[PDB]
């Protein structure tokens, strides 16, 4: 829908993080399913369950079948490779559906999302009315076009004695907003913490001699250096989503969001009643100034009783 | 659009649902697989090791896999998924019985319908300033469809009685989910001791297995209990909301301290549970309702309207 | 499209337990055309065409090569497996495909087509038709207004004298339904007799001795019981179709829906004049009974001759 | 489009019997695709290049690697196996592409395209005229409705003066016709004379025993069976398809559509006066019959000159 | 949208031709990627580097494993199997996406898009206006309709003026017709030069004996017949393709399109002042001449000025 | 949307040229996640890690099993293989993302997103507005039509003390189009010199002779040839990309953008008080001169103050 006027561009840049994100974690996922495996070799000789690593050159035969190989492969895959290597897109594709939840919970729950909708539709029908233009330019008016900007004039007034008293949007938005850095420091510290776990050469020792004769293997985990790009640039991206994050707790701790000041366009255009508003009020406005300003203007004269005894003077000499 | 009775635990239960139906899908597509089982018989016939040679052919070992898959795997590591499809369809079907019914929908239309014309009408900040041509007329009208409202709904009580029931029967679902899958999950082993008798057809009796994907579908499991509880305490709240409180008469006892009216009744039944609907929506909506539910700001109405004219 | 209101319930439900089918029917094909397959190992020890039975346990070697044991596979799968266990999911895909031919035949066959696209497109005209409100509520008559109550009550007219001379609709709705519960019986009978048939152990007496040395072989069909639940399942669903229909087949019997007597609405309502249809006309008005009774309320005010008299009069009263 | 008035019930059935025939040739496609092999064992016991098929049993070693096996899978395939077991699902795919481009060659090509786009709209907006309802209840009339009854009674003069004069649209049905069903001939012989080359069982000889050691092999065709089911319920469709197009050819030999007669409308209605009309009109007036007699009998007023006379005295 | 009038049937039938080629091109592109391999078997006897070809019979033992069977079928498909047969279906996929790129140049290039659109935005407003059905039927002309009439004359004129000036519309199109079959007479040349290389038997020569132990090899290539028969396909193709392309530029060059006359038109109507276009307005209007002639007869009464005259006196009569 | 106007013959083809870049990253994806892969036979001779390559000839027997195979083909992948081997498809996605992103950043980005919807909404209604062909074709005035002139030519005004200020969009395309030069640049430079790698035999040397047996093996890498024909391709259109992207450059530097002269424009018609417009309506003009300059034409009315003296004056006769 119109909810784009909604959306900062640190939303729009979190969102598409979020997409890229998804991305990584499809692909790492569709890879751990489809190709993710163990490619297990008996240690011939070895020392205290540990790899001695000692006329042509000629092959070991180490008279294991293939059947052998695939449970010795299965075995050193669950039991001696770290979770991380395993269960990295699942992590990711957690983490990007909690990401995804936080930004776009406003947007479903009732008692933010009511208000968000009223807010949008009365901005967007108030910068499309006519009596916007007729107004800024400073009789001759259109009648629907009367009764349509008495009707939005009383709809204004009615939003604001709707919406003011309360401010559980902007309370939810700072807890997104929380919620978004926190889970952004946890998750790097445990991935940044744990990416040097996905290696190429893993060592498993898990004792299933009695069904193929060898207690140590050497391993290759061929998804693994992908593994270390993708998760590498997983916390590239959840990085920029945590800086992009910070800013915006920034942007709602640097002032205070709960009270707008109309003082710029009074102190601009000739209607100087217009009253400072307050509460969920006040944070849209300051959202709606993050897209674009010129939205807020043709807003202020519908909140001004100047406007209001000039729109009801031209209406009476009309009809 | 119905959205506006859906409340907080609806829209949970709903996203729920979707994440219980992804986890599903995942688990019958990790269930495609070919390579499931793979088993090695027991008992086959500085140290230089050597591998013990089984002397099975490719073809035996895929006859003991899928033998062993059969008659040693448990059933619900190899029909988890399908479960959660099964249960999360139920939730998903059960979850919008009390609106996709007949007589119910109509009820649940009409109400929203005059509700917005309310929200949208004219006469009832008009009538918030009374207390605190055209527009007369549409007042009027309105006011008449609101008596035609407060005679076609307010007889029965088919909604609170429907949702009750969708309610018990999402709460009955997840404590049978939850108890069985509980029971069940401590069988989705990574290793598996086969003992199929094909002593005949191979040469071994007894078989130790590995289950691929067990340790995913324990976490899949593990996940979709976590989910189920979520669901499951979401609906509890839904019954305590539905049973701590009588749902069947609403009290407009907080207009009547707020608007001047009291004239304002207190009306019952379907009308009553809508409205504490639409009270979790919007308490706006119910407050700027009820100065229209009165009649004598009808009469009031219409001797300004006798006097305008 | 606009059809919904020509569908009851029981046509909904059968549409869903149709998709339902088709969704076994495509999870069934996928699986026997990738994974389905026999692993045949022949029986050492062979008594008159049959398997016998009779220090450190060993394997048997039965000195065949991977192709040899391929072809020992595809052999018994195509000759000693059931035809059922094999084609299953095609012979579902074929019920649900002339089931849903035989549900939506009318919506596609141009003849009963023709009749319910006019019928349901006047019938929606005249729910949406001023008049009707002006009836139900007994004035303000905009002349578009106006004429469109004097034209399609004139069309409402012309409607019944082309549409209550033939009764097409019914009998092709009654046909479709007699197909789909005599369909649904020989689904059942055969299904319900040959599903014991998808075993999972299977013995093959092939005699293809010269090509591999054995002649007796002792299959597993791995997507046997997977089969049979599916099998299952689908005899259920079918089971709730024939219920479904029976119950449709009950409704046509019940009452002649060729004669649709519109007494309750002419003694709730001031016109009481409203004479009964006939034919197609009473079949159509059924179903939307079925839908909706609101339908059939709103669209009564449109027949009595009662009502072409006071909208007459009151049509003459505005011009 | 709105083109659904144009295609009667033999022209919806085709199209769902081709839309079927395409999901046949798509997964027969796949299946060849995919899993079409072929399991090759070498006759151990040759008799003048032939099989001779001759306590504990014990396996027949072959002394075959398993790229041998391979190369004599492939070697089988291509040489012996019958073209027609390989190249059904294409042969399908083509005569059901040819079926559709023959559906849909008069929708598609330009000069059948805009006069069939013309008089459907021009059929559509008399169909909704009110002065086709005022007529067929046959003077109460707004200036407005009278000056679009007006242009739209010109209109259709004009149109008749366009599309009377030529035949091209009935020709092209025709020619579409007559090859559906030649077509369908050629396929149902081919189709049923090579339906018993798709055989489980191949005795394949291929003379590769410088690279194998054998010559004489037998060979499993897995996809074969059910490839001979598609093949066959295939043919039932065609069969249908034909048995479809021969009623079509049969009905547009059964009178000739280029003369459309109003005898029956303009007897029923009081203007008696309405025109037999010629070539195209008629037959796509023949073809909105076969769809509903209601759209013939209303566009049936706009053309007799006594409806003209009568709106010119009413509009006076 | 309505750029259908300005593709004649030469241009949606090679949009056809060209949608089945993309499947060609798609459908060998997704074999060659899955199932395009050879299976090798080396020469147990030769002379001179050349397959020499010479108690039941017993399987020839090549002493090769699996994975040196693998590198000979890798090293004789790189080096020996011709060009033509490994990337036939991307030469074709090439070949198509430049056909439509051709194609479709002029659609997306905005010099030519938007004269295009404009074109064809103020023909379809003429068509739509009654002005010209009075005006072939030749008073009856409503006031907001003959000001409708009168806008669309004046717009009609600037149009002239605008894109009569001009002939890029006309250029482009001739230059990619030629570029379209000189491409198709490239495409046809090398492939029925390079069609014969598709052979199922490639001996291959390629001196891995220190890796495997034989020099000459026979090699099957299974993806070959078809590859085959899809080339020859694709080649019938081409030429219909290319026939058609033939057709257009004879179509561009058997009469001057950049020289449009009236004369049939004026002819017949009773408008003799109808003046001849030129340059690129006579091509969209030959270009609109190829779909239907009912359109430029309507366009050519608001091309001439006698009817702007009459259509002045009538409104003149009607204020 | 209606921004096509917005992006001229350089945006559209480096579209569709990332497009199919995009289609040669997606394809190389799958191959190298399906197919990629390595075939390493050992090499029997040796000298000094370096492979020595030194009557019917017999196989070559390495005593090796198949998953000894498989694991010296995954090692010698991971660390044998180059890295743009292995890794090209996965960079082109990224370089084909990048570049896209950058292209559509401005459309994005809320600061100029809101100006660009703001510019193209009234230069689109000043296409449409009757009074600009009334105006062009130099009386009557529907009343709806003369207060719709007035008042968007007060939006007209407003809107351009609205934009005229500031020139963020002139300045973020020319960002956009610096990063997607420099972006060629470096891809040219490190993928022409990369390029070399990609190739069919490895000789690869990783130590894993206490597992194998085997020091040095002789790598196939079948995708390889492939890839260089994707590669080249690749760099082809990025040649193409970046001449496109210089041309754009130079267009932004040829003349300066943000001075747009009226001088023709007001030349050839009646009005010749057309202001010279700044920075971004400058630019966003002369972006629109690229697609259609007749819109810019029918723009200039909007801008005159002799065309607002003409319609007050004709305002001022019919009111
Ligand atoms: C022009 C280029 C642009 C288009 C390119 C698209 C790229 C598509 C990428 C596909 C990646 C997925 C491949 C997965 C399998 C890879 C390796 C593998 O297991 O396959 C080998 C093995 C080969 O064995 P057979 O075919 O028995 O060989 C003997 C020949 N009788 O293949 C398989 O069995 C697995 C096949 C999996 C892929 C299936 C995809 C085939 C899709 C068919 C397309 C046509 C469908 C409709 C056609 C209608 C009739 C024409
Ligand atoms: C986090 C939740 C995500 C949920 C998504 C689930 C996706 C489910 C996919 C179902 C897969 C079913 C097919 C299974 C085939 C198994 C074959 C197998 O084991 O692999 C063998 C072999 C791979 O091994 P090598 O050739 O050594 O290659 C690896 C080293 N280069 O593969 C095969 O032979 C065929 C594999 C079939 C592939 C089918 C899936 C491919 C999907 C493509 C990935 C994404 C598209 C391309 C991305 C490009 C970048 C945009």
């Amino acid at each position: 829908p119109a909810y784009r006027i909604l959306k900062p561009w640190w939303d729009v840049f979190t969102d598409y993080i979020s997409i890229v994100m998804l991305m990584i974690a499809v692909f790492g996922g569709t890879l751990q399913v489809t190709q993710d495996k163990m490619i297990c070799l008996p240690c011939k000789w070895v020392t205290k369950d540990s790899c001695n690593d000692s006329t042509g050159p000629t092959g070991i035969k180490y008279d294991l079948d293939r059947h052998q190989y695939n449970y010795v492969d299965a075995v050193c895959y669950e039991n001696r490779l770290h979770w991380f290597a395993k269960y990295f897109p699942y992590l990711v594709l957690l983490h990007t559906l909690i990401f995804l939840a936080c930004s776009n919970f406003w947007f479903k729950f009732p008692r933010t999302s009511s208000k968000l909708e009223h807010f949008v539709s009365i901005l967007l029908k108030c910068f499309d009315s006519p009596w916007t233009t007729r107004a800024l330019s400073e009789g001759v008016l259109d009648k629907k076009e009367g009764e349509q900007a008495k009707a939005l004039f009383e709809k204004v007034k009615k939003f604001r004695t709707h919406v003011e008293e309360g401010d559980i949007v902007y309370r939810l938005y700072m807890r997104q907003t929380i919620i978004k850095v926190i889970k952004f420091a946890l998750i790097i510290c445990y991935t940044v913490y744990y990416v040097h776990n996905i290696k190429f050469d893993v060592d498993c020792t898990v004792d299933i001699e009695s069904l193929t004769g060898y207690r140590t293997y050497r391993c290759a985990h061929p998804l693994a250096t992908l593994f270390k790009i993708l998760a590498s640039f997983y916390i590239s991206l959840v990085i920029f989503y945590g800086l992009i994050c910070m800013y915006t707790l920034w942007w709602m701790l640097r002032r205070s969001l709960k009270k707008y000041s109309f003082e710029s366009i009074r102190e601009e255009s000739s209607y100087s009643d217009i009253p400072d508003v307050k509460n969920d009020f006040a944070f849209m406005l300051h959202l709606i100034d993050q897209y674009d300003p010129l939205y807020s203007k043709r807003f202020a004269v519908f909140l001004s009783e100047v406007s209001e005894n000039k729109l009801r003077q031209l209406n009476l000499n009309n009809e | 659009a119905f959205r506006v009775l859906k409340p907080w635990w609806d829209v949970f239960t709903d996203y729920l649902s979707v994440a219980m139906l992804m986890i599903g899908v995942f688990g019958c597509t990790l269930q495609v697989m070919q390579d499931k089982i793979i088993c090695l018989p027991k008992r086959v016939q500085t140290v230089e090791m050597k591998g013990l040679k089984t002397d099975l052919d490719l073809q035996q070992y895929s006859f003991i896999n899928q033998m062993c898959y059969e008659r040693a795997l448990h059933w619900y590591a190899k029909y988890f998924p399908y479960l959660v499809l099964i249960h999360t369809l139920v939730f998903m079907l059960c979850s919008n019985f009390w609106f996709k019914f007949p007589g119910s929908s109509s009820k649940i239309e009409h109400f929203i319908s005059i509700l917005g014309k309310c929200f949208d009408s004219p006469w009832t900040t008009r009538a918030l300033s009374e207390v605190s041509k055209k527009e007369g007329e549409q007042a009027k009208a309105l006011f008449e469809k609101v008596k035609k409202f407060r005679l076609h709904v307010e007889e029965g009580d088919i909604l609170y009685a429907m949702y009750v029931r969708q309610t018990v029967l999402k709460v009955i679902k997840f404590l049978i989910i939850i108890a069985y899958n509980s029971a069940l999950v401590s069988k989705v082993q990574f290793t598996v001791d086969c003992n199929v008798d094909i002593q005949d057809m191979t040469g071994y009796k007894n078989f130790s297995c590995n289950h691929t994907m067990a340790h995913l579908f324990s976490k899949l499991s593990f996940c979709y209990l976590c989910f189920v509880s979520i669901y499951g305490l979401t609906c509890l709240y839904t019954l305590y909301w539905l049973f701590y409180r009588s749902l069947r008469e609403y009290s407009f006892e907080y207009v009547r301290q707020e608007t001047g009216i009291d004239d304002i009744p207190d009306v019952k039944n379907d009308f009553a549970f809508m409205l504490h609907m639409i009270d979790q929506y919007d308490p706006l909506y119910s407050k700027r309702f009820a100065v229209f539910l009165s009649e004598v700001s009808e009469n009031k109405l219409k001797q300004l309207n006798l006097n305008n004219e």
